[PDB]
RNA sequence: GUACCCAUAUCCGCAGCAGGUCUCCAAGGUGAACAGCCUCUGGCAUGUUGGAACAAUGUAGGUAAGGGAAGUCGGCAAGC
RNA sequence: AGGCGGCCGCCCCCUCGCCCGUCACGCACCGCACGUUCGUGGGGAACCUGGCGCUAAACCAUUCGUAGACGACCUGCUUCUGGGUCGGGGUUUCGUACGUAGCAGAGCAGCUCCCUCGCUGCGAUCUAUUGAAAGUCAGCCCUCGACACAAGGGUUUGUC
């Protein structure tokens, strides 16, 4: 999903520094990877193998 | 293998959703029936004419939004269907919903 | 999510962000409220109380 | 001469064709009204098909922040 | 885009694995073509036998919505942390339900204890119960609360 974040802007040159800007940000739950394989690659002339 | 009856509060507020206006009752009917032949397993499925009044007791559009029923599984006989069974299904009225479950009715 | 597959800096990566406030009001809907307690606190009780 | 239809199915139009054809009877409510809308007597199964889903395009209908004709040959259509 | 080659030690034999000389035979098929080759050539369907192994997966049906014109695509299914239907809450949407009570209510009418805001009746609304009632997934979240269901089916698919 999408929410807000209220977030301070520090860069400088600007209209958008020391003032909080809100900024409309997603949430993408990531569970941890489990690994299972190995594949290796041969770099053929035509391509990758 | 049994002759047994239960009751239910079938949902026909989210049993129909974005139909139309002239076609809304029957899709409770027919969808009456599905919900019948899905639960007590038999494809026949009789609906009385009291549970046609309930359905179509506010017109066509205004469908109520929850009906309690009570479904009994009879055996046909008289040189009978190869459908042996056939669900009955009745309408009993009942002034409020909430915490109203399925009951199994000696 | 891929790691990007070239270098930049361009005075857009790598500023240390300082994040204030994630609002997580009500999405299914107009959000009115942050958090269960800030809700029950301000309506207070009800038939269900 | 005396039946029957007198019609979105008994007439004419090549047809059970959104076309055409002359008359009498007329209820209750809102309403000035035989206007429009809802009921009663009396008729009907939606007009030569049903079922499932609600894609583009279309045909009818309704909206839309700010501008208000800047579009267009022309305020055409729609709306006040 | 790999499969034959080289080394060590054994295995049953060869001391003709070859060049020159002697001897005699094998079809000498009597003039005739497509003969000799990497062929135990390529793959498919079967026949009898030895040894070593293998014991599945798609498609339909049902459900699903993250996708859908129809096809197509992402999904669930077990007898235990399985799904489905109700119910319960969480969220939200509107705005305060019916009923009851009121010395609230513009006022009006009637009665006699002759009633020192007397009582009764009509009466748009208002107040308290009331952040009430009602809907809430069909394309929202959690439920191990109650019921039932679960391997129940049809079609097809092999490499000397
Ligand atoms: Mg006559
Ligand atoms: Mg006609
Ligand atoms: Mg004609
Ligand atoms: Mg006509
Ligand atoms: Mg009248
Ligand atoms: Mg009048
Ligand atoms: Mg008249
Ligand atoms: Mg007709
Ligand atoms: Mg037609
Ligand atoms: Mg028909
Ligand atoms: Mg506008
Ligand atoms: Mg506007
Ligand atoms: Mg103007
Ligand atoms: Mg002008
Ligand atoms: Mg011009
Ligand atoms: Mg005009
Ligand atoms: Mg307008
Ligand atoms: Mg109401």
């Amino acid at each position: 999903g999408m929410t807000h974040i209220v977030r301070e802007v520090d860069r400088p040159g600007s209209k958008v520094n020391k003032k909080e800007v809100v900024e409309a940000v997603t949430i993408v739950e990531t569970p941890p990877m489990v690994v299972v394989g190995i594949v290796g690659y041969v770099e053929t002339p035509r391509g990758l193998r | 293998n049994e002759v047994v009856t239960r009751e239910y509060t079938i949902n026909i507020h989210k049993r129909i959703h974005g139909v139309g206006f002239k076609k809304r009752a029957p899709r409770a009917l027919k969808e009456i029936r599905k919900f019948a032949m899905k639960e007590m397993g038999t494809p026949d499925v009789r609906i009385d004419t009291r549970l046609n009044k309930a359905v179509w007791a506010k017109g066509i559009r205004n469908v109520p939004y929850r009906i309690r029923v009570r479904l009994s599984r009879k055996r046909n006989e008289d040189e009978d269907s190869p459908n042996k069974l056939y669900t009955l299904v009745t309408y009993v009225p009942v002034t409020t919903f909430k915490n109203l479950q399925t009951v199994n009715v000696d | 999510l891929r790691k990007s597959l070239l270098v930049q800096t361009k005075r857009r990566a790598l500023e240390k962000i300082d994040l204030k406030f994630i609002d997580t009001t009500s999405k299914f809907g107009h959000g009115r409220f942050q958090t269960m307690e800030e809700k029950k606190a301000f309506m207070g009780p009800l038939k269900k109380d």
